[PDB]
RNA sequence: GGACGCCCUGCGGCCGCUCAAAAGACCUGAACCCGGCCGGCCGCCGGCCCGCCGGCCCCGUCUCGAAACACGGACCGAGGAG
RNA sequence: GCAGAGGCCCCGGGGGCGAAGGCGGCGCGCAGGCCCCGCCGGACCGGCCUCUGGUGCAGAUCUCGGCAGCAGUAGCCGCUAC
């Protein structure tokens, strides 16, 4: 349930690269475009615009796709499956998949304690006693 | 499809946009328009079928029976090889003309633990594969390639199983999902006939083996490469910059005399 | 674009949409030689000990490109066939 | 084939790779070959010289069989000989038993001398023959012979 | 901030590896690199590059050539990286060792036959990695009809020939016609 | 697999027959299998439903035993005596639940002089697939 | 395909019933838009407890050059072009 | 990223012990996007390799469907009259 120590986890920007006008349209969805007008406020980065997405934004190798607790993630939907986790992944921790019914997360959680993976949803699906 | 229509442009000066539209305005005879032709309709022209030359036609049928031959190859293909004595596998097997039988021949030779993985792997495919006529999917298991011999009778029900005669051997069975390595079960008959078969296969020279990278390790690893190795000269020392005034120490190793 | 390309010497699509319908698509072909293969094999259940091949005779492929190789003609001359002794009937 | 395209990598870029300042337009310099001798002169002369003009006899019909006159030359009468035949042939030299080669029967009419035949007398039957043909044939030994 | 363009001629692309799907080339450049890396010798850079061309730039070199190149040194090992197709113009071949990527059926059996050897770049390898007593030999690179037609046919010292017949006067009957 | 190309596979094709059939392809498809006594006397596996036949249903819900007093072939169901629905009243018409055929095994068949004919008819054709076809 | 009780002049309401579920004239039920309650004071980006300070013209488009008093575009969903 | 095909998913991938989808909220990714969680929903769904495309929208006086402000607005002022 704790991992290796590991590097402080800097995120270079919090938020998340909304497109340009997104705002002012519903039909404009936020998932990010390049700006590619030819009077597009947004290309020429004038003053006062959004920013714009670029590798320089990119987080340290070393501590990328990491999450929160200092783990990795390997999606697993099954108990087979936890032999990935099982081959000395002390790096990695478990997702079950949300698919997985909650008579086999139960299986698949007590082979997790058996072995100690850490699962990161231990708590899905878990609704009283069924 | 698209073009039943009569539909003509009401043309500028309507304050309706260009395109052709029916005798109401109904948008018609366009791509962007409700019931309009494709933009570029597909075509019973296309060409659906590609050409291969018989030396390679007849050289991935080699290739892929050579990979059969390497259990490490099968094994990574998905199939079941713990039981079975010995890959490439040839069973004496007469006439079989009872599932029955069949079945009891495959427990012999341990490929029934392959023959199970297909069974229980019947499912529901998704998309509409299942609307199309292609609706359940069971794994790829067993092959069995015969000669003088009636197995398929006895065979063919078995689940995952497909079964080809040694003068007609098809690629698709021999790598399905264009991974080389099915597992054969090779009746005595047919396996002590493939080399009649590419024997008359005329002008036809099996394609002459090569290296493996296993063979070229060995290879490097030998004395003679390894005497021809001359040491690399030693590598820069890159170091970092640091400012020598201050420290009578790193002034030292510049400014030995000066410290 | 240009550059060196050699002139395309092909002809343009006629009767394309409308017309008497130029264009062949071979679908037809691996059921066309089932097609075939049961007729000969019908034809030749019609008569058992007769082949369906009748004999024909060795010519000389014409033209002085082949002059020195031999093809199967229409049939034999009666002048062959007096050397058997065999009239035509 | 599709998806390892550069027109889908194209998307969300407008113009398709086409330019602003002039886009894709239905047929811009004409259709075909067109202009040849006035707006695409610079490239019917720079790149296809003898297009335009008519050069020589016309024949109604060429007669493609009494025209095609296959050719062998000096150099590869040897390889028509069978390998096992021809190495026996070699030693020998046999003057009084040398290969006679039919090359029209391997289906060549005229032999002219590229290279050079080795140094064994052999004998070549042949509609046709060049004159250093001839000249190497008999330097080897062999006989220049025409054959029905 | 920083003019990095006055005088420098910008990067030149080149083939660091081989783009061939065939498993024995790739496995082989990679042989013939770690041995360049290990020991820095021309013969297995050159044959390191060489792995790495294209069809197009490794062309074929034949049984009468090789002969020709060899008639000095017939004990130096004739390397190439192509293929050797036997000359049949050359009735009588002479022995050598010749080691290419591939050699054709005839030219395997006239070699083997005059007593020579077909060696393989894995047998160079392993007997003359470093390439002692071996000559790397090359075919003809602008043997291809493609690179014979490359150039501007029309121009006056093009030397070159019009793709396609063209069946005309103008520009071809001279350099006044036109 | 089906070695006669004649017949369909095809989902749609199927589906379009079941839903669509002539009502004598209708009876035989609403089939039951008859009990094991049964089995035995009349040496027959299944024989299709018809009105007179006290049948048991070994299904989820309305699992029992009664008498069919109902063949609907449109919907393909049958209303045995007894299976019915839940009433929201005391004082109303009892609602037969319908339940397929395939649902059910049966206890007694109405014998009739035309079912015995099909039995023996039955019978012989089985004996004849039992002389080795 | 809506038990029964209640209140209706009635329309119809209500309570609940049948059902696994109303799924109640129909599967799921989005966006636009709207009404009740419920916070808040108002667009984007950046900082901070978060309402103040600082930056911020309307995009697409041809165009030497567009915030343009150039053009198209009320909004939203689906379809829509190498 | 999408939709299909041929495979794989170590006792034979995940599913009424809840599929797809819808709605909110975390996490991860420079981002395209992905994942999970609660809720609604009620039968299907994929990850990876190889394969195929009628494969990704803000614009086109775009098509078709819905629909807003305007707006309880302009109007309901021929034929004498109740």
């Amino acid at each position: 349930i704790h991992p290796l120590p590991h590097k402080i986890i800097i995120k270079k920007r919090k938020n998340k690269f909304i497109r340009f006008q997104s705002e002012r349209f519903v039909r404009v969805k936020p998932s990010w475009r390049k700006p590619r007008g030819i009077d597009s406020p947004m290309r020429h980065q004038y003053r006062g615009q959004r920013p714009m997405v670029s590798i320089g934004y990119g987080s340290d190798k070393e501590t990328r796709f990491m999450l929160p607790c200092g783990f990795f993630k390997h999606r697993i939907s099954t108990v087979h499956e936890l032999k990935t986790l099982f081959m000395n992944n002390k790096t990695h921790a478990a997702q079950i998949a949300h698919g997985v019914s909650a008579r086999s997360r139960k299986q698949i959680l007590e082979e997790a304690k058996k072995m100690g993976v850490r699962v990161l949803n231990a708590d899905a699906k878990l609704r009283k006693e069924e | 499809a698209g073009v039943q229509c009569t539909a003509h442009s009401w043309g500028p000066g309507r304050a309706v946009a260009r395109l052709p539209r029916k005798h109401g305005g109904i948008g018609a005879y366009a791509n962007f328009a409700r019931g309009g032709h494709m933009a570029h309709p597909t075509t019973v022209i296309r060409r659906w079928c590609r050409k291969v030359n018989l030396n390679q036609r007849r050289y991935a049928v080699a290739s892929a029976l050579a990979a059969s031959a390497n259990a490490a190859l099968v094994e990574a293909r998905g199939h079941r090889i713990a039981d079975v004595p010995s890959i490439p596998l040839v069973v004496d097997t007469d006439n079989v003309t009872k599932t029955k039988d069949a079945l009891a021949i495959i427990k012999a030779v341990g490929v029934l633990r392959d023959v199970e993985r297909c069974k229980d792997s019947r499912h529901i495919r998704a998309g509409r594969g299942k609307m199309r006529n292609r609706r359940y999917i069971t794994r790829k298991g067993p092959l069995v390639i015969y000669n003088t011999e009636d197995v398929a009778r006895g065979f063919r029900n078995l689940p995952g199983v497909d079964l080809c005669h040694v003068s007609s051997i098809r690629l698709l069975e021999l790598a399905p999902g264009s991974h080389p390595g099915r597992l054969i079960l090779w009746t005595k008959s047919a396996f002590a006939s493939l080399d009649d078969v590419y024997a008359a296969k005329q002008n036809y020279t099996l394609p002459r083996s090569c290296i493996t990278q296993t063979d070229i390790e060995r290879i490097l690893q030998s004395d003679a490469v390894q005497k021809t190795f001359v040491p690399k000269r030693d590598p820069l020392v890159i170091e970092r910059k640091v400012d020598p005034f201050s420290s009578k120490e790193a002034l030292a190793r510049l400014d030995p005399s000066g410290t | 674009m240009g550059r060196n390309v050699a002139f395309s010497n092909m002809r343009r699509y006629k009767c394309t949409n409308k017309g008497p319908n130029l264009i062949k698509n071979w679908f037809n072909q691996p059921a066309r030689k089932i097609r075939r293969r049961q007729t000969r094999l019908q034809k030749a259940k019609a008569i058992f000990p007769c082949p369906l091949q009748k004999l024909r005779p060795s010519v000389t492929r014409c033209s002085q490109k082949f002059n020195l190789t031999q093809r199967i003609g229409r049939g034999f001359t009666l002048r062959e066939l007096q050397g058997v002794g065999l009239s035509a009937g | 084939p599709t998806r390892i395209r550069k027109s889908r990598k194209r998307r969300g870029h407008r113009q398709m790779g086409y330019g602003r300042v002039g886009g894709h337009r239905k047929h811009p310099s004409g259709r075909g070959k067109a202009g040849g001798l006035q707006h695409k002169r610079t490239s019917f002369d720079k790149y296809h010289p003898g297009y335009f003009g008519k050069l020589g006899m016309r024949n109604y019909h060429v007669r493609r069989n009494i025209e095609y006159n296959p050719t062998i030359n000096i150099d590869k009468i040897w390889s028509l000989i069978p390998e096992e035949q021809r190495d026996g042939f070699l030693q020998r030299k046999s003057t009084t038993e040398a290969p006679v080669v039919d090359v029209t029967r391997f289906g060549f009419f005229k032999v002219l001398g590229r290279g050079s035949l080795p140094q064994c007398p052999i004998i070549i039957k042949a509609r046709y023959f060049s004159s250093d043909a001839e000249k190497k044939l008999r330097e080897v030994g062999g006989v220049p012979l025409l054959v029905p | 901030g920083i003019d990095l363009k006055t005088g420098i001629k910008k990067r030149k692309v080149e083939r660091k590896e081989p783009k061939s799907p065939n498993p024995y080339i790739r496995l082989l450049h990679n042989a013939f690199k770690v041995v360049y890396e290990n020991t820095g010798e021309d013969f297995t850079k050159v044959l390191t590059k060489r792995l790495c061309l294209s069809k197009t730039n490794r062309p074929v070199l034949s049984v009468s050539r090789l002969a020709h190149l060899m008639h000095k040194r017939e004990d130096k090992i004739a390397v190439v990286a192509s293929t050797v197709t036997n000359d049949e113009r050359l009735v009588t071949i002479p022995r050598m060792t010749i080691c290419a990527l591939k050699f054709s059926a005839t030219a395997r059996s006239r070699i083997e036959k005059a007593g020579g050897r077909c060696m393989s770049f894995d047998e160079l390898l392993a007997e003359k990695p470093t390439g002692d007593n071996c000559v790397l030999l090359q075919g003809r690179r602008s043997c291809r009809a493609v690179c014979k037609k490359f150039g501007s046919p029309g121009r006056p010292n093009s030397h070159v020939k019009p793709k396609g017949e063209h069946k005309g006067r103008r520009g071809a009957r001279g350099r006044h016609s036109w | 697999m089906k070695l006669n190309s004649a017949v369909t596979a095809s989902r749609r094709k199927c589906r379009k027959a079941y839903f669509t059939a002539n009502a004598e392809t209708r009876a035989k498809m609403m089939s039951s299998r008859l009990s094991k006594e049964l089995r035995a006397e009349h040496k027959i596996k299944t024989m299709p439903i018809r009105r007179g036949d006290i049948v048991e249903i070994f299904t989820g819900g309305h699992k029992g035993t009664g008498k069919v007093v109902e063949v609907r072939r449109r919907d393909y169901k049958i209303c045995v005596e007894g299976i019915n629905q839940k009433a929201r009243n005391p004082e109303a018409k009892p609602v037969p639940y319908p339940i397929h055929p395939s649902n059910c095994i049966i206890k007694e068949l109405y014998m009739n002089g035309s079912r015995y004919r099909a039995i023996k008819r039955r019978q012989e054709r089985n004996a004849e697939r039992l002389a080795r076809i």
